[PDB]
DNA sequence: GTTATCCGCTCACAATGCCACACGCGCTGCTCGG
DNA sequence: CCGAGCAGCATCATTACTTGTGAGCGGATAAC
């Protein structure tokens, strides 16, 4: 089974899992390490941001590739916003540096 | 299963490591074509609406 | 945008600033109408509209009216997205403690107040009374109290005595604590203090306070008064088919805590019965505690399901928290999954692909090509067309993926190859065909192993995948430069059968006009596939660079080899195809082809080899029948003999003529001998079983049996399995590891008696369990590895240094395992390497030593090379190119960017699945060199070993040492020096159960302080009648002679102590306990004689405990500083021991458990680090005693040993970078010019840059000491924290980085991966250097 | 018609810089369609760029100087046009 | 007695990746409610 | 009256063989 684009989890705008849910694949820790072992910079980059996160980014990707243009618009992994908000749920202040 | 007439020899590597090569006859005879029965349950709740 | 992640505590003001309201009511949703309840955990007014641009009350449904709150339900009208960020807050009716700073060992509050954590705990939970502000009475600002004490002081004073309990007590206590005052006070008090552990605690607390005041945090913030609540989105309440909602634990904990809060407030306004409000405050503290962490202080398991509730911390830590679940590795969306098959028709770079998967994946590219082709100018019609699969869509897809690479990925991606790229092709079915060689690369069997697919979509990514991870660019494994693409099986058999030679086959003796001629001959069946013939061949040759000579010689070969020659690409000489061409021979062929003819001809050659191998294997018809594995007929007899043998041996025991243990050993030995005999019988009856005739009588040729055509070819399984099949299976193992007496007489072609199969089951199940556990263990190990080195990226080009480690050809007591050429190959030398023609510079000091260099080296037979490590490189935050040496998996030097840390960690962790869980004889000729020995002669003209670390070496005539040994103490030397002796000609013998007190001058011997009964007893040789003095030491004897010890004197012909000839010191010998002495009074001594005969893991856990660098059980005590040994005041529980340097000050006295024995007498004199007591060594001591080079050589030796034991090979570079990582921290020795404290551990790189900048100025550097941490701790104590947050603990690291305000700049693979930007390793290195050079001013 | 990248990386003495320059070149050759130097054979922009690279007529300095010459042409043409338009105000 | 020393005990903290599939996930006498 | 929702519950002893390791703390043990 495969998955071009479809459903997405609510708690995090990452795709579901399982053939039953028509979900994608778990690009886990070891795949990340294998990638970064090569150069694989842009590949891993887009795979982390625009492939399966960054709702605006992935929508822009889909709309830009259908027009026959291959270019990434890496924004911010929504799950990272999740992590920030979750940490901030504790007294742990955490921001983004100005520069 | 099924008792199959089988030979032990390489064949253009189409049985390279342990893959098994078959003959369209084993399909035409339905020797392995099996069935699968799966259920789908539609429920009818009673919402407050 | 940003470039750093700031982190610290949050004031209540800050928290409230984040808020968008104050939720009051626990209730979530109306059920009669599924709407979010006002003032609830989903209140639209407090968080946002449930539907986009639609007011809750329905007063607005238009994008225009965006931004105006309603007036009937009072909710802003925006997109629903805002319900993902708006955080709420709760006004805790009473203050309360934050569990993290209160219980994460060490309790930050406790360290902050110098207060026992027990006390703060007992006062938070309302059980005690802390007195604060310490009025004029006998009360303190920090003292704890109890009820009776409380009311007694109350009756004593109603004022100037402020005893409180619970949160607000802690709050007021913190708030008045003058931070910097206490800081400078303890500071001036620190150098005053000198008790060790007091100083350590002082510096810990002073660092805490200094970081606090430096940070913006304020102590009172460590006690919550307002509690932020997560947005409604991230804790969703998803319903079911009916009114069943998945009540996420967060909602339930929030309900509980807000319920407690409301109740407690309502009590506070209602006249507040004191004990009741007290207990309710305690309960609310417990509830908020559970919410922040269900872990500590007890459990808050959910209802109806006896399991805990998901805490907030739970949503972070563990393999389920956002870090290891969605941040680092997130579930991708874009590609596919299936099971694999072979399909060998395709080239090396291609791969199969099902039409269905293809159609589903490139659906966007499909729409693009359709629109651009106008055949469907609307996306809806595009979906319709792709749903109807009109052949137009088919050839459009065929065009759109014509060059579009894709990524095949095994499930567990052990090492770098686990993911690779291929140009896909369309096939039918649902399987994923792929080239065989690369399936051997993944360690990908075809047992149903599923593989995932991944299409790279953006142009940069596609070109990347074509450039780097396409299979045709990875033939040398990055672990070892050996070719990873080796024809494994079912193709090696083909060639081996082809390149063989039947003596008299059809067609022998002809002459062939070229390989094509013989091929035509064979295809027409006019001659066998392997018969000796004569063919003319033009082996092209590259004599000089670029040229190609062609010698049309006339060689005698076989038509098999003649045919196979049609594939070599005008390179390799014919001599590489003329042999039997086994598997190792194939690897050799491919390797030399690659070395001589670049890359592309080699991939073409490999493709052709695989094709022709499959073809001629199928043409062969190699098939294993039952009568093939012929049993050696004599085996039976052999058995009976051995059987009869053991029979009479039982008599030897049944008649009691021999002992039981020797009987067991003898049974084992006769069985092993019979096993070897039957194995050799089976082989000799198999390997040459064929007997044929050439135009005449008879000949004996190597066998054409199906078996041994797979074994001898190296195709599948070695003789160690054949002899298990045909011959006797041999012995098998008990569960403990013992060996059963009666082995499996049977074999496999014959059956097995039940018991035989049972014992075989013992063995097999042990093996299977070992694999089933080692898989997960090795996974965890390699994870720790990749974490601790996820930052090393080659950034500078040449550190420009000179410190190198002395790489030497390793010797282990046997023959040389790893020759120097195997180790130093491909690594930049440290300093100029002299030809052993001394004062002849062989190679300069900045030379990438490649193969011709290593050959020029071994030619002159050098000893060892000082070579640039990676642990000696000097560049800050990353290592220089030349130090890391030759990049493997390629030929060039390393390129700036390869994240060598990660590739090294992978190459180390991968083969982990291949792990588990009296005399000295020379062997060749040469001199007899001795190191660390003070050689004194004996009366027998021999030489006596008089030291502790005497090393024997056997060198060759060509200058390289061949053998090495550790000749023990007191062992006599029956051999001189330079004595060219053959093997087995012994040099030194001894007895391990002795440790003599050999002298260094002849004469008589005297007693001094030799007291019988008190300090020594009289013990006799009661089996011969001889007598002796038994020196029992202090403790064993009575105390009346405990404090007293004996001393034997090497007297002259008089009876006077003589001075050591060569110096100006006496030599009398204290003898330890159990000293069984015979030397009577005034009796002549031999020079160096035995005065007293003093009686004397493995698997992956080994490398694990190695890299963790944990103190091994009973570590070998080393020598801190030199001097003479003397046990101090004896039996202080331990056995104390002082040692006085020759003149160095000796303020130290090490206490060794007198239970544990010792390896150094009193009057001994040896330098630091010598083995004071034998045993394993703690690498920390190794480092701190003998530098960093010693410990890194020790670690590389150890782990390379453990891997060689399993035959796997790992180039030392990887373990080398790992050892460089596990010690990048340093502890400071002095204050130094800058503000570096004493017990302040800090990044040795930062110490280096600080000392560098200061010594540039007028000041003097700060003295440091290279520390050493286990990979875990050495990873946690990282400059960046988000990395160490993700890695393992994520509840200490967060608390510390928060209380310290650890502004985290990323500069790391981990972070840049998490935050979702480029990576400093790959092309991202180019991007980051362009950013730092231009975008960073 | 490209299977390997050996001579490609022979032209640019680094793999990562190679892929980066080639990617920039191919992106220009897809959006804002430039002229594919090597004659294409129904090939994606990727392999076209890699073939140009291996030919030796495209690398970092060469691509940048061509872009800067085209950009200065844009500068001079824009100057001519806008000064002629300011003259059109008369 | 002090003063620090070390030791037994306690408690926290780690447990391969994927997959796939299956199964399941408040209650209970108070509250309300007509 | 009686069904449908609901609000905060250790629901007594609910026990629980090790897993292996590290760190810290209260208290035995010894020097000054
Ligand atoms: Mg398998
Ligand atoms: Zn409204
Ligand atoms: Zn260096």
């Amino acid at each position: 089974h495969a998955r071009s684009t479809g459903s997405y989890s609510l708690v995090t705008q990452q795709p579901l899992g399982g053939k039953a849910q028509f979900g994608g694949q778990r690009f886990g820790e070891m795949e990340v390490w294998a990638l970064e072992a090569y150069g694989a910079a842009y590949t891993l980059q887009e795979m982390l941001t625009v492939k399966s996160d960054d709702v605006n980014g992935r929508t822009k990707m889909y709309k830009n590739i259908v027009d026959g243009n291959h270019q990434m618009e890496p924004g911010m992994p929504e799950s990272f916003n999740v992590l920030l908000k979750e940490i901030r749920s504790l007294g742990i202040n955490i921001e983004l540096e100005d520069e | 299963g099924q008792n199959m007439r089988v030979a032990f020899m390489p064949w253009n590597g189409y049985n390279f490591e342990d893959s098994i090569l078959v003959s369209e006859r084993v399909v035409q005879e339905d020797r392995f074509t099996t069935i699968h029965i799966q259920e789908l349950a539609c429920v009818s709740r009673d919402t407050k609406l | 945008e940003f470039d750093a992640i700031k982190i610290a505590l949050a004031s209540p003001d800050m928290i409230r600033s984040w808020s968008f309201g104050e939720v009051k009511k626990p209730e979530t949703i109306n059920y009669r109408t599924f709407k979010p309840e006002r003032d609830g955990l989903f209140c639209a007014r407090i968080f946002g509209p449930v539907k986009d641009y639609e007011c809750l009350c329905g007063k607005y449904k238009r994008l225009k009216h965006r931004g105006v709150i309603c007036e009937k339900c009072g909710v802003e009208v925006t997109q629903t997205k805002v319900r993902r960020e708006r955080m709420g807050h709760i006004e805790l009716a009473s203050p309360t403690a934050h569990i993290w700073f209160l219980k994460s060992l060490p309790s930050r509050i406790g360290l902050l107040l110098d207060m026992p954590l027990r006390d703060i705990e007992r006062v938070l939970y309302f059980e005690s009374y802390v007195v604060i502000e310490g009025g004029m009475t006998n009360l303190e600002r920090q003292q704890i109290l109890t009820e009776e004490q409380y009311l007694d002081a109350l009756e004593e004073f109603g004022d100037e005595f402020d005893a409180k309990m619970g949160a607000e007590a802690i709050q007021a206590l913190l708030k008045s604590m003058d931070l910097e005052q206490e800081c400078e006070q303890l500071r001036e008090e620190l150098n005053e203090t000198n008790s060790e552990t007091k100083r350590k605690k002082l510096t810990k607390r002073i660092k805490l306070l200094e970081a606090f005041v430096q940070s913006g945090n304020k102590p009172e913030w460590m006690i919550l008064t307002v509690l932020p609540v997560l947005p409604p989105d991230l804790r969703p309440l998803v319903p079911l088919d009916g009114g069943r909602f998945a009540t996420s634990d967060l909602n339930d904990l929030y309900r509980r805590v807000i319920n407690r809060n409301n109740r407690l407030k309502r009590l506070l306004d209602l006249a507040a019965p004191d004990i009741i409000v007290r207990n309710e405050k305690r309960m609310l503290q417990e509830a908020v505690d559970a919410l922040l962490d269900n872990g500590r202080r007890g459990r808050a398991i959910t209802g109806s399901n006896k399991r805990p509730l998901k805490s907030l911390a739970d949503m972070i830590k563990g393999k389920q928290g956002r870090f290891r679940q969605n941040l680092l590795g997130k579930r991708v969306d874009y590609s596919g999954r299936s099971v694999i098959t072979v399909g060998p028709y395709l080239r090396l770079h291609q791969c199969g692909l099902p039409k269905k998967m293809a159609l589903e994946l490139f659906k966007p590219f499909i729409y693009g090509k359709l629109e651009l082709r106008g055949l469907a100018t609307t996306i809806k019609a595009a979906k319709k067309m792709v749903e109807r699969e009109e052949a137009v869509v088919w050839d459009i897809l065929d065009e759109v993926i014509r060059e579009h690479p894709v990524l095949l990925n095994r499930a567990p991606t052990l090492h770098r190859l686990g993911i690779q790229a291929f140009e896909p092709v369309l096939i039918e079915g649902k399987a994923i065909q792929l080239h065989p060689l690369v399936c051997a690369a993944y360690n990908a069997d075809f047992d149903g192993d599923q593989m995932a697919v991944h299409v790279p979509l953006t142009l940069e990514a596609q070109l990347e995948a074509r450039a780097l991870m396409m299979s045709t660019n990875n033939i040398l494994s990055p672990a070892n430069g050996e070719p990873i693409i080796v024809p494994s099986q079912d193709v090696v058999l083909g060639l081996y059968y082809m390149t063989r030679d039947c003596v008299n086959a059809k067609g022998e003796g002809m002459v062939l006009t070229g390989p094509k001629e013989a091929e035509r001959l064979y295809r027409s069946g006019l001659a066998s596939l392997h018969a000796r013939v004569k063919v003319r061949i033009t082996e092209y040759e590259k004599d000089a660079n670029g040229e190609l000579v062609a010698k049309t010689s006339l060689k005698d070969t076989t038509v098999g080899r003649a045919i196979l020659w049609m594939i070599v690409p005008k390179g390799l000489p014919y001599s590489i195809v003329n042999q039997a061409l086994g598997k190792k021979a194939i690897s050799k062929m491919l390797n030399t082809c690659y070395r001589i003819l670049g890359l592309k001809p080699t991939v073409i050659f490999a493709d052709q080899i695989m094709y022709t191998g499959f073809a001629y294997a199928a043409r062969s018809g190699a098939s294993v029948g039952i009568d093939d594995m012929v049993i050696p007929e004599k085996k039976h007899e052999i058995i009976s003999e051995a059987e009869a043998e053991v029979a009479e041996i039982q008599e030897q025991f049944q008649s009691g003529l021999v002992t039981a243990g020797e009987r067991y050993n003898k049974v084992i030995d006769i069985w092993a001998a019979a096993n070897d005999r039957v194995s050799k019988a089976m082989m000799d009856n198999l390997q040459t079983e064929t007997v044929i005739n050439r135009d005449g009588q008879e000949e004996k040729q190597v066998s054409f049996n199906s078996i041994y055509m797979m074994a001898d070819s190296g195709a599948r399984g070695s003789a160690a399995q054949i002899r298990q099949l045909a011959g006797m299976r041999g012995l098998m193992a008990k569960p403990d590891g013992s060996i059963i007496e009666t082995p499996i007489t049977a074999n496999f072609r014959e059956g097995l008696n039940v018991l035989q199969y049972f014992i075989s089951t013992h063995g097999a199940r042990k093996g299977l369990a070992d694999t089933a556990l080692k898989t997960a263990n090795s996974g965890y190990l390699t994870r720790r590895l990749v974490d601790v080195a996820q930052d090393l990226v080659v950034t500078e080009d040449d550190c420009g240094t000179h410190e190198g480690i002395m790489m030497t050809p390793v010797i282990e007591g046997g023959d040389v395992k790893e020759p120097l050429r195997d180790r130093v190959l491909g690594r930049v030398t440290a300093e100029d390497v002299l030809k052993p023609g001394t004062a002849d510079i062989l190679v300069p000091r900045n030379t990438l030593l490649h193969e011709q260099w290593c050959d020029l080296l071994e030619e002159n037979s050098v000893d060892a090379v000082k070579v640039r490590s990676v642990v000696s490189c000097d560049t800050d935050f990353g290592v220089c190119a030349h130090c890391y040496g030759r990049d493997l998996a390629r030929g060039h030097i390393i390129n700036k960017g390869e994240a060598i840390g990660v590739i090294a960690a992978q190459s180390i962790g991968e083969p982990g699945t291949q792990l588990t869980m009296s005399s000295i004889q020379v062997k060749n000729k040469g001199s007899i060199k001795l190191s660390n020995v003070k050689s004194v002669v004996n009366s027998s003209g021999k030489l006596v070993i008089t030291s502790r670390n005497t090393e024997l070496k056997l060198i060759d005539e060509f200058g390289r040492t061949k053998e090495s040994y550790k000749v023990p103490y007191g062992a006599v030397l029956a051999k001189g020096d330079g004595e060219q002796v053959a093997g087995g000609e012994t040099v030194a013998n001894w007895d391990p159960h002795t440790m003599p007190v050999i002298t260094e001058v002849s004469g008589f011997v005297r007693f001094t302080d030799m007291i019988d009964g008190q300090t020594i007893t009289r013990q006799t040789d009661e089996l011969t009648g001889l007598s002796s003095l038994v020196v029992l030491d202090s403790a064993e004897r009575t105390a009346g002679g405990k404090d007293l010890r004996p001393a034997l004197k090497i007297v002259d012909a008089q009876g006077n102590d003589v001075l050591i000839p060569g110096t100006d010191m006496p030599a009398q010998y204290f003898l330890p306990g159990k000293a069984i002495v015979q030397l009577e009074d005034g009796v002549q001594i031999s020079s160096g004689d035995t005065l007293a005969r003093i009686p004397q893991t493995g698997g992956l856990p080994r490398v694990a405990d190695l890299f963790e660098a944990r103190r091994p059980k009973e570590p070998a005590i080393l020598a801190e500083i030199s001097g003479i040994v003397s046990f101090g005041k004896e039996t202080k529980g331990k056995r104390r021991l002082v040692i006085t340097p020759v003149d160095g000050s000796d303020p130290y006295e090490e206490m060794i458990p007198k239970w544990r024995q010792l390896n150094v007498f009193e009057g001994e004199r040896v330098e630091r680090g010598d083995v004071i007591s034998d045993g394993p060594e703690a690498p920390h001591d190794i480092l701190r005693l003998r530098g960093v080079h010693a410990v890194t050589r020790y670690i590389v030796n150890e782990v390379q040993d453990v891997y060689r034991l399993q035959g796997v090979k790992i180039n030392d570079k990887h373990i080398e970078v790992i050892v460089r990582q596990m010690l990048r921290k340093a502890t400071i020795v002095n204050a130094g010019s800058s503000d570096f404290l004493e017990g302040e551990q800090v990044e040795y790189s930062r110490v280096k840059i600080a000392n560098r900048e200061l010594e540039a100025n007028g000041k003097v550097g700060a003295t440091y000491s290279r520390d050493l941490l286990g990979i875990t701790k050495a990873s946690l104590a990282t400059e960046s924290f988000i990395s160490a947050a993700s890695f393992q603990e994520t509840t200490r690291v967060l608390t510390e980085a928060a209380v310290a305000g650890k502004r985290d700049e990323l500069r790391g693979l981990k972070e840049n991966v998490i935050v979702g930007r480029l990576i400093p390793a790959g092309t991202g290195y180019a991007y980051h250097q362009d950013r730092m050079r231009r975008r960073a001013a | 018609a490209r299977v390997t990248v050996q001579d490609a990386v022979e032209k640019i003495g680094n793999r990562f810089d190679l892929v980066l320059v080639a990617a920039r070149r191919a992106r220009q050759m897809q959006v804002g369609g430039k002229d594919p130097l090597v004659p294409e054979e129904n090939d994606k922009t990727t392999v076209i760029a890699l073939r140009e690279i291996e030919e030796g007529l495209i690398n970092n300095q060469i691509l940048d100087v061509r872009e800067r010459q085209e950009q200065q042409e844009q500068e001079a043409a824009e100057l001519q046009a806008v000064t002629a338009i300011a003259e059109g105000r008369r």
